């Protein structure tokens, strides 16, 4: 009897073969191809054998001619198919008389340390290329680190011109780099909605990731009214510091730009906050946003104009100013104004009749 | 029945004391307690305002500030039988007096300025007949 | 628990509308109003003046409607149903209303100083004309 | 005998253990559980018949307590590296009674495949624990089909398992199926404010999904300011429609609470829309907050009153309630001003001066 070990291997189910209720598959520790008889077969579901589920076969001969004519067996371990995906390892540990075969199992032999990195860029906002009317794009690219010739190259429809960026930066903590890609482009292709892509080239892989992005073609257009509004009568009864409030409503598509003014100058942007375009509740999508901003109320109760202004694709030259100040009252009633009108007429009756009777007492009084 | 006595508002200004009676109709063995509610159809629970303090069963509420508003309600049950809720008195925190000018009302002043000007003018037409009338004579 | 009014306590200024709300249920019969000043612990039948007046009854709710009010509304009032299949009188917990004025602090203290001080001065014509008229046509 | 199918399934081996030079590795397709004997297990490497490495064992006989003698035959394909990386659909082909089995292959590691999505992780709110006393908590994963396979555990910071879940997620109209795995939990546990881990499994990843959820701490509690803000009064000109803005300002923590009533009952919960804190610019640590409500024109012009509330864990008596109708302003005295003695003065005067003038200009004459 020629002592001979198996070849200890343990070979793994598909992934989309359990069934059941619960769905249920099946495992093979295979220790075949051993002599003498003595073998020993247990499972590890993480350092512990699991007793049920367990399906160990006999010590039977294999189909051999000539040679020292060995045995198979092959243990079955009925497993879950959330225990599967949980990674869980599975280690059969074969005990061929007492010798420790073990087979470290699990299924998650995904990794990937590579090259072929995600690529794009943000596009070109109505913010943004408003202040300056130079409307140009960013590659943005992580997941590579410096190599040679890293390209920014942005084709154009059927491939043509890029200025090559500048101003690089070192590498992240996580050990990729910012490939910071930019380039300027002309004014109304974006605005014509052209398929830019970001097609780069590597030392590792050179594989150009393209993306066919350009402007989305679709929502229609309505001018955004403005309604600024006036601070609260308690809030200044507080007499701390205030809030006015420059309201928007119904603009289409998104993307609105605010910014206060007064006497010309700019605010500083840490002193006014806006907010991200919500949903419209009772039309379909004419969003609206809103704006506040701090004052001294001692600033606040002298004049000082105070105004907003906006920025849509509808509005056709892009600017619209409004503001009120102080004292835009508005039409309280007519009855009170004709209420203390009348009693100032009569005021004014009374000092007429005094003065009257100092003339008939003046002229009498005289002689 | 009783559940409408308690009168519908009350008037007490800053700083003040307050009172407030719940006239029951049992005898007198029951437990006083009194809660403060919403509007109406209120889908937020209320919470226990106080006990009772006297044998009147009496809610006295001292340093009235600007935040005391709400309705005020007496709920009283004795035993293991059915409970009362009022209906229950508004308030309103109502301080700044006038500087009373309690000596006239002025629906009263002004019609003794008209008066007084029909009294003035009719004492002030004859003394300048008689001086210049009885002087040339 | 079965009549059920709001709101409670109204302050409107004098010339507006208000509105009070009376539900409960659609099945016996309708709804009549009262009207009770501050003197009585008992009130009184309401009338409904043309045009002033207003009052609606729709599927599970029933409003009187005011227009034009002025001082002599001050009435805490009720929704009342009687119950037609078992003959029980149903009554709610009423409303309330009063009725404030145009100015305000600095207009009314402004005209009560000032025109006191015009009743002083005009008095004190009457001092010249109950002093020089008699002391100097006696002589 | 029954014609009973067998459970076709190539048993792959995993790229790790291989053996030989070069290395090499077999390929087991043991379908068992199959009365009768007939099977023709033919092994197809990209549909080409095999003929080198080809053990098809002997049909063993299973002999099973009940039902029909069943068979069981394993078959073994020994390949190599050079095989199993070449990339090559290893059929099993079983044609078991006539019944051509066609096992899809795949010759490499097979990650699921490149494709993640999106997963959200709902904290409870504060008012969803004073109103129920049921302190909840969720995580939605979403923007999926609903299949099988999915499992929503959730891990306490010790990493065991809580409770289960019920009513999984139905069927969506845009693809946008769901699923809402609970469990409950206690309250001081959660204001303890360890960090609560849900994770989720289909067969679409081979990666779990550690969102991460807890409460924070060490935040300081302050009193909001409410106020309320009639419309903008160019708006009634348009004659469409108006607004009305409640604002709270200045408060601690986040988590707030705001909702409508109007004539005794509260509003639907699509005719106003509220807005998420975002940092105040002057004080360093506070928020605020947005509510907006639309109405006609018709209707603000006849009376009818709107209020706002808020809820808040820190005001006094944690619920707060201001309300701007049109015109309630107004200071005191109800009755007095008068009407009666104005007009009174104005009349008197008016006639009184006219009265004047003739006994003023005969003085003048004599």
């Amino acid at each position: 009897i020629a002592e001979l070990p198996p070849k200890v291997s343990v070979f793994v189910p598909p992934r989309d073969g359990f069934f059941g209720n619960p769905r249920k598959s099946k495992l093979i520790c295979q220790a075949t191809g051993f002599s003498p008889r003595q073998i020993q077969v247990s499972w590890l579901r993480e350092g512990k054998q699991v007793g049920s589920g367990v399906t160990t076969d006999q010590v039977q001969a294999e189909a051999k001619e000539s040679g020292p004519t060995t045995y198979k067996v092959t243990s079955t371990l009925t497993i879950k198919e959330s225990d599967w995906l949980g990674q869980s390892m599975f280690t059969c540990r074969v005990d061929h008389r007492g010798l420790t075969f073990q087979q470290n199992a699990s299924s998650m032999c995904v990794p990937d340390q590579d090259t072929a990195i995600r690529v794009f860029a943000i596009p070109p906002s109505f913010a943004s290329i408003f202040l300056t009317k130079s409307t140009k794009l960013t590659c943005l690219v992580t997941d590579l680190t410096t190599y040679d010739s890293v390209t920014i190259s942005w084709t154009r429809q059927n491939g043509e011109a890029v200025k090559t960026h500048t101003n690089i930066s070192e590498s992240h903590p996580n050990a990729t780099f910012s490939a910071v890609g930019e380039a300027s482009i002309c004014e109304d292709d974006w605005n014509s909605g052209e398929r830019f892509t970001c097609t780069v080239t590597h030392t590792d892989l050179p594989s150009p990731l393209k993306q066919t992005i350009s402007r989305p073609k679709g929502v229609a257009l309505h001018r955004p009214d403005v309604y600024l509004l006036p601070p609260a009568r308690e809030q200044l009864n507080l007499r701390e510091s205030a809030t006015i409030t420059c309201l928007v409503t119904g603009f289409s598509p998104a993307d609105v730009f605010v910014q206060w003014m007064q006497r010309g100058q700019p605010l500083s942007p840490e002193k006014y906050v806006t907010s991200a375009p919500m949903p419209e509740p009772q039309a379909p999508g004419r969003y609206f946003a809103h704006s506040i901003l701090t004052v001294s109320e001692e600033e606040w109760n002298t004049g000082e104009t105070y105004t907003c202004v906006v920025a849509h694709e509808a509005l056709p030259n892009r600017v619209t100013e409004r503001t009120v100040d102080k004292s835009t009252e508005g039409e309280v009633s007519a009855d009170e104004e004709g209420f203390e009108n009348l009693w100032a007429t009569a005021s004014t009756f009374i000092v007429l009749f005094l003065l009257s009777l100092f003339y008939s007492t003046t002229v009498t009084l005289f002689k | 029945l009783w559940m409408h006595k308690v009168p519908a508002s009350l008037m007490v200004s800053l700083g003040e004391d307050a009172h407030f009676q719940c006239p029951h109709n049992s005898s007198n063995n029951a437990n006083v307690t009194w809660w403060r509610v919403l509007h109406g159809n209120y889908t937020w629970p209320p919470e226990f305002l106080g006990p009772g303090e006297d044998p009147n069963g009496t809610l006295i509420i001292q340093n009235v500030n600007k935040s005391h508003g709400g309705i005020y309600v007496c709920r009283v049950q004795e035993g293991n039988e059915s409970y009362q809720q009022s209906c229950g008195t508004y308030l309103r925190v109502r301080q700044p007096p006038p500087r009373p000018f309690l000596d006239m009302g002025e629906g009263t002043k002004n019609r003794i300025i008209t008066a007084e000007g029909i009294i003035l003018l009719f004492c002030a037409v004859v003394p300048g007949t008689l001086l210049l009338f009885r002087k040339r004579w | 628990s079965r009549i059920w009014q709001s709101p409670r306590f109204i302050a409107r200024k004098r010339g507006f509308t208000v509105k009070m709300h009376c539900y409960m249920n659609s099945a016996s019969g309708n709804v009549s109003w009262l009207w009770k000043q501050e003197m009585d612990e008992n009130p009184q039948q309401l009338k409904l003046e043309k045009g002033r007046m207003e009052e609606s009854q729709n599927e599970s709710l029933a409003t009187l409607t005011i227009q034009g009010i002025r001082f002599e509304d001050n009435g805490i009032y009720f929704c009342q149903q009687k119950c037609n299949n078992t003959s029980e009188v149903y009554q709610g917990c009423g409303t309330e209303l009063r009725v404030m004025g145009f100015s305000t602090l600095a207009q009314l203290k402004q005209r009560n100083t000032l025109k006191d001080g015009i009743i002083m001065i005009q008095t004190l014509l009457i001092i010249l004309f109950i002093i020089v008229p008699i002391f100097l046509l006696l002589d």
